[PDB]
């Protein structure tokens, strides 16, 4: 129940990886979901592969 | 720096054919370009419309 705007995170540069699958970062501007949920937690460096 | 990439490089400085024919050939040069006060002769362009 509101308006996303990924360009904001995709172009900001602090992040270490921006992989999408399915999709891609450029696209997601001209869609949309009926829900988006965020998946959030601490791994190892070495365990951002798996 | 490959075909199919994207980042504030690949467009807004160098981008690449998707058809791309050649070699990219890469070396470290932090003995000869970094310097220490570091080098700023060296610009990339951050932003573009």
């Amino acid at each position: 129940n509101c308006v996303a705007d990924y360009s904001v995170l995709y172009n900001s540069a602090s992040f270490s990886t921006f992989k999408c699958y399915g999709v891609c970062p450029t696209k997601l501007n001209d869609l949309c979901f009926t829900n988006v949920y965020a998946d959030s937690f601490v791994i190892r460096g070495d365990e951002v592969r798996q | 720096i490959a075909p199919g990439q994207t980042g504030k490089i690949a467009d807004y400085n160098y981008k690449l054919p998707d058809d791309f024919t050649g070699c990219v050939i890469a070396w470290n040069s932090n003995n000869l370009d970094s310097k220490v006060g570091g080098n700023y002769n060296y610009l990339y362009r951050l932003f573009r419309k």
